[PDB]
């Protein structure tokens, strides 16, 4: 079978500038008959996907011009000449010309904006769960970016590792960011033994931890 | 219209088989080749095979014989996929699309796609999920705006459908991706409004589980 490589794997753009995917086959892509069917995809979050360009050149009805692709032989490039919020997603490859037809892996194409510093909120257990012998703090660390980032969470100072479990969204197109939440769970008997709970938060927008507590008691 | 619509997630034992179901409407179902393909965790696209819909004729990638069989009824304008044994690998989203190359033009149509069918190969239970509200103390943001949230925990298997108010409230809210730990998932939103806004105007968070059936909303008290 034909394998398909794409790269980069990811790129991270800023709206008004050029990106270029690249995308190599193992074999030429000329078929007998003179055509290259090169075929480009892209799925956007959530959504099936959707053809962009066909016979490697050939946009599909209704896609944008901004929107370019060439090459030949093995060799293919896609070229998006101003990017805007809209493009944000992954982009394939995927050969016809050969029986079976095979996908690149992907190339996700990320909105690069300025840093974004998180809006973090801490929630104790609810009492409905407390009733059922269980207990689970969460936190979320909403709106920031870049995407990386590390949280831990601290009982009465002492990090505690087992029992966290992290979720983060794909990036937001009206704004751009990443959101994540982080929910560490006990026994209520275990809760309800310590008073700090932390959720801390390391993120290039700032120098030192981003910190989030609560303590609690009686009344 | 155009419009390709697809049956619902599937929960399957190992070892058995189910038959995907891909309605057509908007078009003339006999004279368009339909594919069907498959994704796996993300970014990893396959090509399984496509039928012709007039005649039957079908083509399959060598990787699919014995698991694919592809159908079609004229009458409903309905394409079918029966998958046989399944396994681990068979967990899945399978799509089907009227991808639109046309042979003889040597060009193509607009491709339009179903939205996809996941598939579950498990073993385990159907788990109705526990939802939780989570009223803020210190994730209030303190004044202008306040953000409060949902924790759905328990559950198996996808998919849990999650609203607030009704989805008469969108904006501002983030829904988590379910994390699979234990053979239960657990998913969880936030919901940002203004200081004004709650408690003064009361916030539920709705929580549907198709598989068990199960439909409950959790009033955001302070
Ligand atoms: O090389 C060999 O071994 C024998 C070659 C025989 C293959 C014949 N090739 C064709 O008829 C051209 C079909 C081109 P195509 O763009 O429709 O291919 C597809 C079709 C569906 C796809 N999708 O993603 O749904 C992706 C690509
Ligand atoms: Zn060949
Ligand atoms: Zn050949
Ligand atoms: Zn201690
Ligand atoms: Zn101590
Ligand atoms: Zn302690
Ligand atoms: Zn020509
Ligand atoms: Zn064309």
């Amino acid at each position: 079978d034909i394998v398909m490589t794409q790269s980069p794997l990811t790129l991270s753009v800023t709206i008004g500038q050029p990106a270029s995917i690249s995308c190599k086959s193992s074999q030429s892509l000329l078929y007998s008959n003179g055509k290259t069917y090169l075929n480009w995809l892209l799925q956007r979050p959530g959504q099936s996907p959707k053809r962009l360009i066909h016979l490697v050149s050939k946009l599909d009805s209704g896609v944008p011009d901004r929107i370019t692709g060439s090459g030949s032989g093995t060799d293919f490039t896609l070229k998006i000449s101003r990017v805007e919020a809209a493009d944000l997603g992954v982009y394939y490859c995927v050969q016809g010309t050969h029986f079976p037809y095979t996908f690149g892996g992907g190339t996700k194409l990320e909105i690069l904006r300025a840093d974004a510093a998180p809006t973090v909120s801490i929630f104790p257990p609810s009492s409905e769960q407390l009733t059922s012998g269980g207990a689970s703090v969460v936190c979320f660390l909403n709106n920031f970016y870049p995407k990386d980032i590390n949280v831990k969470w601290k009982i009465d100072g002492s990090e505690r590792q087992n029992g966290v479990l992290n979720s983060w969204t794909d990036q937001d197109s009206k704004d751009s960011t990443y959101s994540m939440s982080s929910t560490l769970t006990l026994t209520k008997d275990e809760y309800e033994r310590h008073n700090s709970y932390t959720c801390e938060a390391t993120h290039k927008t700032s120098t030192s931890p981003i910190v989030k507590s609560f303590n609690r008691n009686e009344c | 219209e155009m419009q390709l619509q697809q049956s619902g997630a599937e929960l399957l034992r190992p070892g058995t088989s189910v038959k995907l179901s891909c309605k057509t409407s908007g078009y003339i179902f006999t004279s368009y080749w339909i594919h069907w393909v498959k994704q796996r965790s993300g970014q990893g696209l396959e090509w399984i095979a496509r039928i012709y819909p007039g005649t039957g004729s079908t083509y399959y990638n060598e990787k699919f014989k014995g698991k694919a069989t592809l159908t079609a009824d004229k009458s409903s304008s309905t394409a079918y996929m029966q998958l046989s044994t399944l396994k681990s690998e068979d967990s899945a989203v399978y799509f089907c699309t009227r991808w639109g190359f046309i042979p003889v033009r040597e060009d193509y149509v607009m491709d339009y796609w179903g939205q996809g069918t996941l598939v579950t190969v498990s073993s385990a239970k159907t788990t109705a999920p526990s939802v939780y509200p989570l009223a803020p103390v210190c994730g209030d943001t303190t004044g202008s705006s306040v953000t409060l949230g949902c924790l759905v925990k328990g559950y198996f298997p996808e998919p849990v459908t999650l609203t607030w108010n009704s989805g008469s409230l969108s904006s501002g809210v983030h829904t988590f991706p379910a994390v699979l730990q234990s053979d239960l998932y657990t998913l969880s939103s936030s919901v940002t409004v203004t200081s004004s806004t709650w408690p003064s105007q009361s916030i539920t968070c709705n929580v549907a589980h198709p598989a068990s059936s199960t439909k409950v909303d959790k009033k955001i008290e302070p």
